[PDB]
DNA sequence: CTCTGAATCTCTTCCCGCGCGCCGTAGGAC
DNA sequence: GTCCTATCGATCTTCGGAAGAGATTCAGAG
């Protein structure tokens, strides 16, 4: 929702999905340009954390 | 006896404080990497931290 | 023999973390312990990683986490730190040279 | 060698309404 | 002049809650 005009008030939710699909975006990558155990247990550690 | 009155001329100054602890956390690297031969004051610090 | 190590940066910053580790190396003239330091760029991966030709020892650990913009290594754990891959550099290297 | 006692840790709860007042996304990169 | 990607991947979230209950950790021993 606006906020007073078109300043976005964001309701929290929208920064917790945005974190989410953040790193999912990054995993798929990470996963399909085939990143090593190290950094995979980095970016999967962070999706579940988030 | 155990409890004292802080007032605004003391609570400011702590606030104060926290302003110059960030601007120490940044002016120590700048210090560091810096060359020191181009490098005035007012570059070193910025008043957006306090 | 120098292995190859992963660093973190603040993303964006990372020319600048480049520029100041090869400075930080001939400043404290560890010049036999780092052979490279690459951020490989298409016409940009990695986002935020800086690749280090390294050896480890706690103090060039110390030197690389001292250089400033710096977070830390990404690896098993924080006392030995992990080297990636024989064939993951030679595939990195491939798609650098491609 | 671990079995019922007890011992340290975290989690969870804390009146109902109501009226104002303000203040509300960031250091960075082309 | 600027469109964002992002978070202490080189600190320090406050001590001045009590309680009250459970999960989880250890005694003196058969």
């Amino acid at each position: 929702v606006p906020l007073d005009g078109g300043r976005f008030a964001t309701s929290d939710l929208n920064d917790l999905y945005r974190r989410v699909i953040n790193r999912n975006n990054r995993l798929k990558r990470l996963l399909d340009l085939a990143a090593p155990d190290i950094i995979v247990r980095n970016e999967k550690r962070m999706l579940q954390e988030a | 006896g155990n409890r004292r009155i802080r007032s605004v001329g003391e609570m400011a100054e702590n606030q104060f404080r926290v302003g110059l602890v960030r601007v120490e956390r940044a002016v120590k690297e700048r210090l560091s990497l810096g060359d020191l031969d181009t490098l005035m004051p007012q570059d070193m610090i910025n008043a957006k931290p306090i | 023999k120098k292995r190859w190590y992963v660093v973190q940066a603040f993303s964006g910053f990372e020319g600048r973390v480049a520029t100041s580790l090869r400075e930080h190396i001939k400043l404290h003239n560890m010049e036999d312990l780092f052979g490279e330091v690459m951020v490989p760029t298409e016409e940009k991966f990695f986002p935020g990683y800086v690749l280090v030709q390294m050896v480890m020892n706690d103090a060039s650990w110390h030197l690389v986490r001292s250089v400033p913009r710096v977070m830390g290594f990404i690896g098993g754990t924080s006392d030995r730190p992990a080297p990636i891959s024989d064939k993951e550099v030679d595939a990195i290297m491939n798609r650098l040279q491609q």
